[PDB]
RNA sequence: UAGGAUAGGGGCCUACCAUGGUGGUGACGGGUGACGGAGAAUUAGGGUUCGAUUCCGGAGAGGGAGCCUGAGAAACGGCUACCACAUCCAAGGAAGGCAGCAGGCGCGCAAAUUACCCAAUCCUGACACGGGGAGGUAGUGACAAUAAAUAACAAUACCGGGCGCAUUAGUGUCUGGUAAUUGGAAUGAGUACAAUCUAAAUCCCUUAACGAGGAUCCAUUGGAGGGCAAGUCUGGUGCCAGCAGCCGCGGUAAUUCCAGCUCCAAUAGCGUAUAUUUAAGUUGUUGCAGUUAAAAAGCUCGUAGUUGGACCUUGGGCCGG
């Protein structure tokens, strides 16, 4: 969430609650947009970038896995790697295709799945890619004691009632295999963000 | 029986011995200062030691 | 019931009597408990007799002592089947301190301690070998 | 949130005597006590807490599996703490010996028998009073406080703080009324 | 550092410092040594300080938060320097304007403030004539 | 002879177990409510009122008057005896003050050389038992 | 099975319909400072005990029922009604609920100020900008706990116990102390310009000028028969007075009393009580006993329940690393 984030750039001394100053004089903007809004629900790969004078920031995971900026370029900024939450699917071409933060973008890609990532721009919401969720991509998992680690994928297994893990070879150790939600792909064969190293 | 007893008895054995207050004497050192007293006297030239460690005797 | 404790039992007093063996009925738990022997030593030799068209199975054993020391100091049951007692790899209570063996029933089969710790796969306890 | 307040636990431990008064422990608790220059055994008690505490952890890791994930990773931690602090001398790096160790060690590490070994006092009585009377310390800000702790690394930079005198300006008090008095007075 | 007289410099020392774009100032940690010396002074600060960043006011910038430890000889605060006087109000909070000069610590009563807001809603009409009312109804 | 080692048959053991404890003194004063048949509540100390000074023979080879006090607690009906220890004393307590008295450290019941004295006094007329033995401190007038 | 209801399935209720459901694996009933949990204490471990508590989830807000508004309350610092309480009045009527915060009474063994601020922690508002006894702020607070002052060191004087010397007498030297003497040092227990700091202040912080001759700037509570560390002290009491958890003592030269002395011993802390954990393998899972000490049912059948044999695509052989 936004304060904490904010919070963190500020930290040297006594600030904090001054930072209501800041978001009201519209000095810190979140993904080029207004938002003063401390309750705002925010996860792995959201931009920072404020006006003008400013930087630009990607979101990022430490070892309990918790929000901290780390600098990004301004290339990089105007677009955004965004999960596919929820879907409302097919016929005459209206889904919703919530995100983290709860934007929505519509309208068919040749494909369309839950579980799958779409590749965004940042103000106008039109789609750059879309990225297809499939063996061998690469993963950063988003929660447990696991988080900050990346990792590519073994294989899916899918079975009744829900599919119930899907593994990841690689880890700073050995294999761990994690629930579909914990997943968030980050990387594909076709396109690939991932040049970082990591958390943990 | 008896469980009826005289009250008359008590506190006799105070008022038989004279009262006599604390004397000035030379005072030890004391709380932390004290302390560090101690464990110079039992091991370096000790005090008695008979049985286990005595102090205050007399005629043995 | 499940023999297995009977035989750790009668080995130890055929010790203090010096005799060369006893001699026993032997089921399938209690093959294993003299093939663990043979591996540390404690037998260098073991046999089972008649185990073709009789009404049970047997061993006579050939067991160490008749020597100078006893090799099996003690060996002693802990908990048969039919019980939950549990240990894992890293539960390990023990007796002996390292001299001796914990007799552990594992996943894949009967092993000594180290090898299942190793392995990092935990059991049941059938004995305790001094 | 608003926060919660502080627990603390136990700082030491006094259950150590079964029997309150044994006179072949109090013998041997003084003789420490007198030798390393503590006042209390309420000193000896919280020091005595940190060996057993320490030990403790070391326990765990060597009587489990060698090559164990734990074992390995921890054991890294184990050994630098000890060594930092000059608690455990290089080649006791066995871990033989952290499991052993001694309640001797913390008390040698600390400040105050370092005074009394670099010469100054003559009396370790006298290097309590020392760090008090403001003089010797690691950089500039006093200490006097005996329980330091010094890491071995601190030792070397043990000369005389920037005040009271044989650290330079100012004698203290008694000196500062006598000279008055000498030079006005006559005495 | 800090110029000397005959008793000590008292060391005007800065360090952890970030210049940031959004509150649009400068924010550091002042760890002054005070070698066999007391207190520095809030005002002895902001006089040096002053001419090393080129901010050149006392006015503007604010010094606080001394604390400090056992063994003397050194005291830790924070200061800032800020970009103007104007923009500087905005981000700090109220308790640095206060002691600054910039504002003025308003004190209140809690019984008289709270209350009043109450009777301003129960009275409709001008309300004059009840006083008189009241006179004549006994 | 030997307990039950047994997957199911843990029941048994824990059925057992509870009987047992009732035997040991510390569990019965909970589980019984021998506490509440105690005449404190369960509090640290207790006041009454003073009825009388009794003066109650000592038990057995033992020969001396011990010199107690009745008290009725204030909270309750219940009637006890509890000892003035320390010369004087007697004159100390009075009739009709307030005494607060606590246990011998026998945890309730009689002490055994004094007849039915289940409890001691701690102070008398709030100002410290100890301190007016010894001429520490004086009682206050009323 | 159907319907109405409500956001919705729903005995949810209600019609019709059937006659079931559930229990020794302890149901049903009663009790419980019985909130639940994360957690806490204490136990090597295993456990035992506890959970009022700045958190997490629910319930209630004098007791009960009922309802408006609104996204949402079966709201209580809203209403409406009754009951129970107390309040005010010009006595006709009317207003109101500190298990919110201060404060006061009562209760009881038991628990603090009718001060101040929205600056931080965080929220709410038409609103950067205000407000919030939430929260912070200071006071009080030995629940607890932390850092650690009350004096140290030389000299010197006898006294040693050393040592080199000691042959030979001796004492002599590093010094252990018994020295209210001495000697210059030094520091904060205290005190106070300066400014710091806190919402603003106090404190923390300091630091000029100050601040020890041991009696002063002086520590205390427990203990000295056993358990239990440390007298067969001195005076007195004399089965009296008391001491004494327990075992025991006191009947006149009491190491157990009562004072003094001296000593022990924790030491800014220590006693005492109740509960609780350990000890206690007196709760026996880890880890019990039943011939005779506490303890095999008179005997057998026999269930629920526990427990229960062996053959059992398992065994063997080869290479690679």
């Amino acid at each position: 969430p936004l304060i904490l984030i904010i919070r963190n750039r500020l930290k040297y001394a006594l600030t904090y609650r001054e930072v209501i100053s800041i978001l009201m004089q519209r000095h810190v903007l979140v993904d080029g947009k207004v938002r003063t809004d401390k309750t705002y629900p925010a996860g792995f790969m959201d931009v920072i970038s404020i006006p003008k004078t400013g930087e630009n920031y990607r979101l990022l995971y430490d070892t309990k896995g918790r929000f901290r900026l780390q600098s990004v370029k301004d290339e990089d900024a105007k677009f955004k790697l965004c999960k596919v939450r929820s879907v409302q699917f097919g016929q005459k071409g209206i889904p919703y295709l919530n995100t983290y933060d709860g934007r929505t973008i519509r309208y068919p890609d040749p494909i369309i799945k839950a579980n799958d990532t779409i590749k965004i721009d940042l103000e106008t919401n039109k789609i750059v890619d879309f990225i297809k969720f499939d063996v061998g991509n690469v993963v950063m998992v988003t929660g447990g004691r696991n988080t900050g680690r990346v990792g590519v994928i073994k294989n899916r297994e899918k079975h009744k009632g829900s599919f119930e893990t899907i593994h990841v070879e690689d880890a700073l150790g050995h294999q761990f295999a994690t629930r579909l939600g914990n997943v968030f792909t980050i990387g594909k064969g076709n396109k690939p963000w991932v040049s970082l190293p990591k958390g943990k | 029986g008896k469980v009826h007893g005289s009250l008359a008895r008590a506190g006799k054995v105070r008022g038989q011995t004279p009262k006599v207050a604390k004397q000035d004497k030379k005072k030890k050192p004391r709380g932390r200062a004290h302390k560090r007293m101690q464990y110079n006297r039992r091991f370096v030239t000790a005090v008695v030691g008979f049985g286990k460690k005595r102090g205050p005797n007399s005629s043995e | 019931m499940v023999r297995v404790s009977v035989l750790n039992d009668a080995l130890k007093t055929m010790y203090n009597a010096e005799k060369r063996g006893k001699r026993q009925v032997l089921i399938r738990p209690s093959s294993k408990v003299i093939i663990k022997f043979l591996i540390v030593m404690q037998k260098h030799g073991y046999i089972g007799e008649f185990e073709f068209v009789d009404d049970h199975r047997s061993g006579k054993i050939v067991v160490e002592l008749n020597g100078r020391l006893n090799k099996c100091g003690v060996i002693s049951p802990r908990f048969d089947v039919g019980v939950k007692e549990i240990e894992s790899w890293t539960a390990r209570l023990l007796p002996s301190r390292q001299f001796g063996y914990i007799v552990l029933t594992t996943s894949a089969g009967i092993m000594d301690h180290e090898e299942a710790r190793r392995k990092n796969v935990g059991g049941k306890v059938l004995g305790f070998f001094y | 949130m608003p926060r919660a307040p502080r627990t603390y636990s136990k700082t030491y431990s006094t259950k150590k005597p079964r029997r309150p008064y044994e006179k072949e422990r109090l013998d041997a608790e003084l003789k420490l006590v007198g030798e390393y220059g503590l006042r209390c055994k309420r000193e000896l008690w919280r020091v005595q807490y940190a060996l057993s505490r320490i030990r403790n952890n070391a326990r765990h890791l060597l009587t489990l599996d060698e090559k164990n994930p734990r074992r390995i990773f921890e054991g890294e931690a184990l050994l630098r703490r000890m060594n930092r602090y000059g608690l455990l001398a290089d080649g006791q790096n066995k871990l033989d010996y952290v499991l052993a160790l001694t309640v001797e060690n913390f008390l040698a590490r600390r400040l105050q028998t370092l005074v009394f070994k670099a010469g100054m006092a003559k009396s370790i009585h006298h290097a309590r009073v020392l760090i008090r009377q403001r003089h010797i310390r690691v950089g500039r800000q006093i200490v006097n406080i005996p329980s330091f702790m010094v890491r071995v690394e601190s030792e070397k930079h043990i000369d005389f703080s920037l005040t009271s005198p044989f650290g330079g300006g100012p004698p203290g008090r008694v000196k500062r009324k006598n000279q008055k008095k000498a030079s006005g007075g006559g005495g | 550092m800090a110029d000397t007289k005959t008793a000590p410099a008292v060391t005007l020392r800065t360090r952890k410092f970030m210049t940031n774009r959004l509150l649009s100032r400068k924010q550091f940690v002042l760890e002054v040594l005070h070698p066999g010396r007391a207190n520095v002074s809030k005002a002895d600060l902001k006089e040096k300080l002053a001419k090393l960043y080129e901010v050149k006011d006392s006015n503007c910038i604010f010094v606080f938060k001394f604390r400090t430890h056992f063994g003397g000889g050194k005291s830790t605060g924070f200061g800032l320097i800020y970009d103007n006087l104007d923009a500087a109000k905005k981000y700090e909070p109220k308790y640095r304007l206060i002691r600054n000069g910039l504002a003025t610590k308003v004190e209140k009563s809690r019984k008289q403030m709270k209350e009043r807001k109450n009777r301003a809603k129960k009275i409709r009409g001008v309300k004059k004539t009840k006083a008189g009312d009241a006179g004549k109804k006994k | 002879m030997g307990k039950t080692r047994g997957m199911g048959a843990g029941r048994k053991l824990k059925t057992h177990r509870r009987n047992q404890r009732w035997a040991d003194k510390a569990y019965k004063k909970s589980h019984l409510g021998n506490e509440w048949k105690k005449p404190f509540a369960g509090s640290s100390h207790a006041k009454g009122i003073v009825l009388e000074k009794i003066g109650i023979e000592a038990k057995q080879p033992n020969s001396a008057i011990r010199k107690c006090a009745r008290v009725q607690l204030v909270k309750n009906g219940k009637k006890i005896a509890a000892f003035v220890p320390n010369d004087g004393c007697l004159n100390f307590i009075e009739e009709n003050d307030e005494v607060l008295i606590a246990g011998f450290g026998r945890k309730g019941h009689a002490v055994g050389d004094i007849p039915g004295v289940r409890f001691k006094v701690v102070k008398v007329s709030g100002v410290s038992l100890l301190a007016l033995f010894k001429e520490k401190k004086e009682k206050p007038r009323s």
